[PDB]
RNA sequence: GAGCGUGCGGUUU
RNA sequence: GGGCCACGGAAACCGCGCGCGGUGAUCAAUGAGCCGCGUUCGCUCCCGUGGCCCACAA
């Protein structure tokens, strides 16, 4: 059931007293909608039958974007969670396609397995398992290790076999289903395969469909019905949530977007268990994701410490105009 | 039952209407699936339409009703998808239909169109 | 296609009604789309009928 | 240019 | 100098697949075969050019 994202993460304190300026930035749900779409990411349900790249050009021509990038690319024949990040959030995507995924799958079996057996071989390939990326692929077709973070079956019906996968980033499905085939001598094939979650984008009410994604900008642009497409776009925020955060001060965050590295003082609060190096999320205390960074030093040293690095900055996503210049 | 599904239908009048595509295929014309439906609407050539109540996902049909109004053609729905493909003639299930040219089931038809009338 | 999934559970199966809650199951993958969206207009009226708007 | 992400593979320049 | 942001680091045709329009099938009507037309996302490094800043939070 779980991935390295679902950790549970403790809040730490380091200064009590800061408070934020209701008048600078806009936290999510205070965005006029143009600029909640600048800022917006689609937890897309992608039909069967197009690529992952054809559907996110029909979806910039039909909202009118200048530009739309998707995460981790879905086969034509799959479907299901599909980020899709829009305009100034486009590069939020390098948090989503290297984090853990979810698939369920149905695996057809060419010969007759019994259900006691079938369970006990697919058991042991949880953990690493050693893949080269098959001919249609976008990446090089070099040997590659891969986590295989659980499987759990589902049903079988007699030579079907449904079952839920969590994998790392860039493991091949197809071919985890053939090398259980082998194991099993009989062969196998996978008939079909549903992506369910990419790191922090699960099946929920967040999850939205062409149609109503189309039918909801239309409710907006054409009816002036402004809530459900508002629904439709996730801020882009949520890219974020499976990651380690630390808060920042008001008198923090102009600099930050300006390129400065966060120093300790400019801290407020932390997640518990940050180590070096680490890619952490730089957040105001409105919760507004301003950059993405590098952790220099450990929780607890930003926690002990009154000077220094914490976090090199590296992406900047907040605009420079949101909070004032202070420093 | 499903949302584009919009009024209740006795099985009485379900059954007629299975029995007036049997009807209207040999002895007439009628259109077989959803796009041959749809197409007889637009064109303004379907007299009676006959939609599936189990048609999943409902957007396959779900755009019928509306169309139907607009052009001002009578719709009917019937329990399941496999029998009002038998009775289109197919040995595969039919999500829609519509009757063309009635034949030998002209004044069924026109009964059927009267009492949905005062289901809409 | 094969897989389906429970309304109201969540849970995926290849049954007409769930194995946990009961419920009539319906297929698990989105409906195809069209850019051109022939009849949007007319899906988009039953649309806008079910959702009070 | 070198890589990544379950999808691309050609032919000119 | 450095950091950050932006822009550039190919175009035009072709195929498979998928769609639309047309026609509509000896178990694919939730669309066979055929015709015509359509149809492919970004990110990370790095390098180049330009912009904003140099900010331990005061
Ligand atoms: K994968």
């Amino acid at each position: 059931r779980i991935l390295p994202a679902d950790i549970k993460r403790e809040v730490l304190i380091k200064d009590e007293n800061a408070e934020t300026n209701p008048d600078w930035g806009f936290p999510p749900e205070k965005r006029p909608i143009e600029m909640h779409i600048q800022f917006g990411v689609i937890n897309l349900d992608k039909p069967p039958g197009p690529t992952s790249h054809e559907v996110v050009a029909w979806i910039k021509k039909i909202l009118n974007l200048e530009k739309a990038g998707h995460g981790g690319t879905l086969d034509p024949k799959v479907s299901g969670v599909l980020p899709v990040a829009l305009e100034k959030a486009t590069r939020v995507v390098q948090a989503l396609l290297p984090a853990g995924k979810e698939y369920v799958a149905l695996m057809h079996l060419h010969g007759d397995v019994p259900e006691d057996k079938i369970i006990q071989v697919m058991k042991e390939f949880e953990g690493e398992i050693i893949q080269r990326p098959p001919l249609r692929s976008a990446v090089k077709r070099r040997l590659r290790t891969r986590k295989v973070y659980y499987i759990e079956v589902l049903e079988i019906e007699g030579r079907d076999v449904l079952f839920r996968v969590g994998v790392e980033a860039g493991t091949y499905i197809r071919s985890l289903i053939h090398h259980i085939g082998l194991a099993l001598g009989v062969g196998a094939h996978m008939s079909e395969l549903r992506r369910t979650r990419s790191g922090p984008f699960k099946e929920d009410e967040t999850l939205i469909t062409l149609h109503d994604l189309v039918d909801y900008y239309y409710f907006w642009k054409e009816d002036g019905i402004e809530e459900y497409f508002r629904k439709a776009i996730q801020p882009m925020e949520k890219a974020v949530e499976h990651l380690p955060k630390v808060w920042i001060k008001d008198s923090a965050v102009a600099a930050v977007t300006h390129g400065a590295d966060l120093a300790v003082p400019g801290i407020a609060k932390l997640h518990a268990g940050i180590k070096r190096g680490d890619l952490v999320a730089i957040m105001t205390l409105k919760d507004e994701l301003v950059a993405l960074g590098k952790a220099m030093m450990t929780s607890q040293e930003m926690l002990e410490k009154t000077k220094g690095i914490a976090v090199d900055v590296e992406k900047v996503f907040m605009p420079r105009d949101w909070y004032p210049k202070l420093w | 039952k499903p949302s584009y599904v919009k009024f209740e239908v006795p099985k009485e009048l379900a059954e007629k209407a299975l029995q007036a595509v049997e009807i209207a295929r040999d002895t007439g014309k009628i259109r077989k699936g959803t796009n041959e439906t749809t197409k007889a609407v637009e064109r303004g050539q379907a007299k009676l339409v006959i939609i599936a109540e189990d048609v999943d996902p409902e957007e396959i049909v779900a755009h019928l009703p509306p169309l139907c109004e607009e052009k001002e053609i009578p719709y009917i729905y019937v329990p399941s998808k496999k029998e009002l493909g038998a009775a289109a003639g197919i040995e595969v299930a039919a999500a829609s239909v519509a009757i063309i040219e009635p034949g030998k089931a002209r004044d069924l038809v026109e009964e059927i169109a009267m009492k949905v009338k005062e289901l809409m | 296609f094969r897989i389906r999934k429970c309304p109201k559970c969540g849970r995926y199966t290849l049954k007409e009604v769930c194995p946990v809650c009961g419920e009539k199951t319906k297929v698990a993958h989105p409906p195809r789309f069209s850019p051109e969206d022939p009849y949007g207009e007319y899906r988009r009226r039953w649309k806008r009928e079910v959702l009070g708007i």
